[PDB]
Order: structure tokens, then C-alpha cells, then sequence
């Protein structure tokens, strides 16, 4: 059973801070190779940053500084703390895991971060 | 880095013609690229690792090579599920950039 | 590949670590006799 369910998406502020989630089934979060990538409409498939066992945390150019990732071990979760999110940042974002920083082996079903000034 | 780019950037084929999908590397790599299949509102699939291996369930339809600069994706008996988004990634340059994607569709009556 | 780019070629590196009984050369001038010089020989000056 592969799968690689996601949470932690709504709508902020431009300014605003948020948390996500992704529950991992059937293997080790901390221990393998993964990564956060983005979609949003009319821009390509966008690779934001990739974790690797215990490692290090690599971020994009664009959102360095910005965003922030902290696996919890607890169980087989992985998160990423988003802070002062750019009128960009709409996307759907999607946690994937890597053989190591090759290739994209297996994807998530995403879940969808809207920020704008409305409600 | 290796900006990518599709030219056939939207193909209407017929249900079974063995049609040809390609893309272009802006710099030189040798054989490294992967294909990708992104279906509607699902997650997107590998289709081919190294331009030349079929990963797993990847069937022989999936006729995909090329290198260097020209790379090209061969899709053989056209079942209506494959009317999706092709995408062609490099592995060699930091940061990673994916294609621009590939809509494929079948035409219906 | 021979025919890849400039920083995708294989790159020899050898990486010289530091801790006594190896130093750099010691440079010896010439004996000048029957002169008032400042001599230093093996470390007595």
C-alpha cells in the first residue's frame, strides 16, 4: 500500500502564516528521500524543496528564507510551515518521493493553497 | 539551467495512429531524461527513466528516446485514458525543471 | 561522456590533511670564508 495523503491547505492572508501536512503509508519519512513541489495554473510543475535522510533541507531560490520544513517523528508525517506567502504562491502543493535527487518515483494527491485579499 | 520546451504543445490524434510527441534540451545532456504522464485532477505518473527503460507497468507502447537536443516520446495503440499531459524532465542540472506538458487528446464523435 | 559540459567531466581531487616529521624545504645559501656574515647552520645562528 503506497499511498501519500495530504493536509494543511486553505485560504491566508498575503502575510499570513500556515502549516502542512503529508501522511506517508508503508514507508519511513525521516529515513527516505522525499520532496514539496508545486502546481499552479499557467506555470510549469515547480520543484520547491526536497529532504533527504536526516540531511539537509533544500529549498528553491525563489522561497528561500520563506518556507520551512520540520519532519516529526512521531509517525510517518512531514510537514512544511509556510510564512509570509507571496500573491504567487497560489498552487496546489504535492509531497513526492525521490531516488535520492534524481527523479520524482511516486507523487501525492496534493492539497491546494489559495491566497488572495477576499474571502 | 535547462529551460524546457515542447513543440508539439497540443496534438489531436486519432484512436490509434502512433503518434509522436517530442521535446528539446536547451543544454547538452547525454541520455538524461524522464517522461511524465500527468492524467486529469491525478497524480503524474513516470513513464520512462533514462529516455530508453521503462520503470514498472510502463508498457510497450511507450517507445520513448533521444538525446542531446532532440527527445522524443512514442505512444502506439491510443486508448482514451492516455489523453493527457506529457511532460520531459533532465536530471542533470540543479534545479530541476520539468516540460511545459504535452495535451494529448483522442478524438470522439 | 568525453563530449558532456565543462563541470560534468570527471575531476581527480586529492585533499591534503594536516596534523613532527614532515615540513617544506629548507634553503641553503652559499658559505662565504673569511668574512663578518650572520650565519645560521641547521638552526644554531
Amino acid at each position: 500500500e503506497v499511498q501519500l495523503v495530504e493536509s494543511g491547505g486553505g485560504l491566508i492572508q498575503p502575510g499570513g502564516s500556515l502549516r502542512l501536512s503529508c501522511a506517508a503509508s508503508e514507508f519511513i519519512v525521516s529515513r527516505n528521500y522525499m520532496s514539496w513541489v508545486r502546481q499552479a495554473p499557467g506555470t510549469g510543475l515547480e520543484w520547491v524543496s526536497v529532504i533527504y535522510p536526516g540531511g539537509s533541507t533544500f529549498y528553491a531560490d525563489s522561497v528561500k528564507g520563506r518556507f520551512t520544513i520540520s519532519r516529526d517523528n512521531s509517525k510517518n508525517t512531514l510537514y512544511l510551515q509556510m510564512d509570509s506567502l507571496r500573491v504567487e504562491d497560489t498552487a496546489v502543493y504535492y509531497c513526492a518521493r525521490d531516488y535520492g535527487d534524481f527523479y520524482f518515483d511516486y507523487w501525492g494527491q496534493g492539497t491546494l493553497v489559495t491566497v488572495s485579499s477576499a474571502s | 539551467e535547462i529551460v524546457m520546451t515542447q513543440s508539439p504543445v497540443s496534438l489531436s490524434v486519432s484512436p490509434g495512429e502512433r503518434a509522436t510527441l517530442s521535446c528539446r534540451a536547451s543544454q547538452g545532456v547525454a541520455s538524461n531524461l524522464a517522461w511524465y504522464q500527468q492524467k486529469a485532477g491525478q497524480a503524474p505518473r513516470l513513464l520512462i527513466y533514462g529516455a530508453s527503460t521503462r520503470a514498472t507497468g510502463i508498457p510497450a507502447r511507450f517507445s520513448g528516446s533521444g538525446s542531446g537536443t532532440e527527445f522524443t516520446l512514442t505512444i502506439s495503440t491510443l486508448q482514451s485514458e492516455d489523453s493527457a499531459v506529457y511532460y520531459c524532465q533532465q536530471y542533470n542540472d540543479r534545479p530541476r525543471t520539468f516540460g511545459q506538458g504535452t495535451k494529448l487528446e483522442i478524438k470522439r464523435t | 561522456q568525453p563530449t558532456n559540459g565543462v563541470g560534468y567531466q570527471p575531476y581527480r581531487v586529492v585533499v591534503l590533511s594536516f596534523e613532527a616529521t614532515v615540513c617544506g624545504p629548507k634553503k641553503s645559501t652559499n658559505l662565504v670564508k673569511n668574512k663578518c656574515v650572520n650565519f645560521n647552520f641547521n638552526g644554531l645562528t
